[PDB]
């Protein structure tokens, strides 16, 4: 629906819509940009990143209540779990969306680290949305496609970026989510989130005071998460 | 439930 | 598109809606209800209105953030105009949809100067946020209807409702709004809002513990706007 | 700005 709007046009519309907190609205225009077929700053990167999660995570909210909502009434009629099923297909329907434009082509042309694990990065976060509402029998499968892209990008990550860049950093921070809330590997989740805050740690003399800035307070949600499970 | 990553 | 859906089913995916924070689903839900044809009851017309309050709340916040930056350019290409006039014919296009419900036919049935004052309240209302955006040839005319709208529902609830009741003061709350940032008459709405807030408190007397909580609370927003305007 | 009706 933006094939007639220039790119230039939509990145700028995206970056007003953040400003009035039209998420929505973002990430159409974001989408947009991305199906113009030129690779994405890293500006426009964020832009990206920014729109859906916010899309997704008001869409993870509203089914988290609606599904506490249908448990206890499962402890009335079919409008509950209805409901829930018209937020869950949209929630899905966002996440294809996203997987759909890192699929055709956003990954294969990124081949600069930063990039490419950003992309990767994304990949696994969404596919990890979708595992928070599957239950049939593609689950299994959801669940190994959302690890293969956070290890493919863990991997590029640790051999081309520093223990403290900030997207290696979120990086490793939502895999040992992964980890914790997905694959009931809770040591694994602690044992990452605990290796990555210490080899950052030992990388902060390296760091300018706006990167120092940067690095710290994505550590500081790792330290949040260490907290809150040991 | 845990902190992923946000701005 | 809710045609299919029973009554009871929309009311209850409302309230739905409103736990989730799912206000766009909430106003379909409730439009839904309106056109089955039947009156609402008290707790109905809380949902209607709660719904388009907050989605048309969003949208004027948004306006306002892209209608100051448009006015800080103006002191660069089309786009902020462009967004904005999109967003300001979103916001149009929910007034029109509410003001349509009002019209067809949910005034015409409201018989109970609880159901009517409370409706007439809605329109004057939904003309006023028309009235905020507006800058053609029928920007009096719409100001003129909210005008016409308040003022019939104020009549009707100083003929039939207590000065406490809460439809009532919310509505000469709201109508000193207008007078004040619509209709530029700040001495109006000063006015009104100090009758309104006398005459309530010297009915305070008659009220039980939970209908003075009520009253007491609309109350506040008529002091804050005289502490605001004074 | 003032304040309409909220709940
Ligand atoms: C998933 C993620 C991780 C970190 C960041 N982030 C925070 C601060 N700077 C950055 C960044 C800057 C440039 C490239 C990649 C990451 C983000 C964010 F970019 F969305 F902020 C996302
Ligand atoms: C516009 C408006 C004014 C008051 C109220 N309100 C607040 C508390 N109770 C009520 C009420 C109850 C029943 C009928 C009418 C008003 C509302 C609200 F109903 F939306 F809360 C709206
Ligand atoms: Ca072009
Ligand atoms: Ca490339
Ligand atoms: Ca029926
Ligand atoms: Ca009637
Ligand atoms: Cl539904
Ligand atoms: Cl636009």
């Amino acid at each position: 629906a933006m094939g007639s709007m220039e790119r230039a046009s939509l990145i700028q519309k995206a970056k007003l819509a953040e400003q009035a907190e039209r998420y929505e609205d973002m990430a159409a225009f974001m989408k947009g940009a991305v199906e113009k077929g030129e690779e994405l700053s890293c500006e426009e990167r964020n832009l990206l990143s920014v729109a859906y999660k916010n899309v997704v995570g008001g869409q993870r909210a509203a089914w988290r209540v609606l599904s506490s909502i249908e448990q206890k009434s499962n402890e009335k009629g079919p409008e509950v779990r209805e409901y829930r099923e018209k937020v869950e297909t949209e929630l899905q329907g966002v996440c294809d969306t996203v997987l759909g434009l890192l699929d055709s082509h956003l990954i294969k042309e990124a081949g600069d680290a930063e990039s490419r694990v950003f992309y990767l990065k994304m990949k696994g976060d969404y596919y990890r949305y979708l595992a928070e509402v599957a239950t049939g029998d593609d689950k299994k499968r959801i669940i190994d496609s959302a690890r293969s892209a956070y290890q493919e990008a863990m991997d590029i990550s640790k051999k081309e970026m520093p223990p403290t860049n900030p997207i290696r950093l979120g990086l490793a921070l939502n895999f040992s989510v992964f980890h914790y809330e997905i694959a009931n590997s809770p040591e694994e989740a602690i044992s990452l989130a605990k290796t990555t805050f210490d080899e950052a740690m030992a990388d902060l003399h390296t760091l300018s005071e706006d990167s120092y800035k940067d690095s710290t307070l994505i550590m500081q949600l790792l330290r949040d998460n260490l907290t809150l499970w040991t | 439930r845990p902190s992923s990553w946000r701005q």
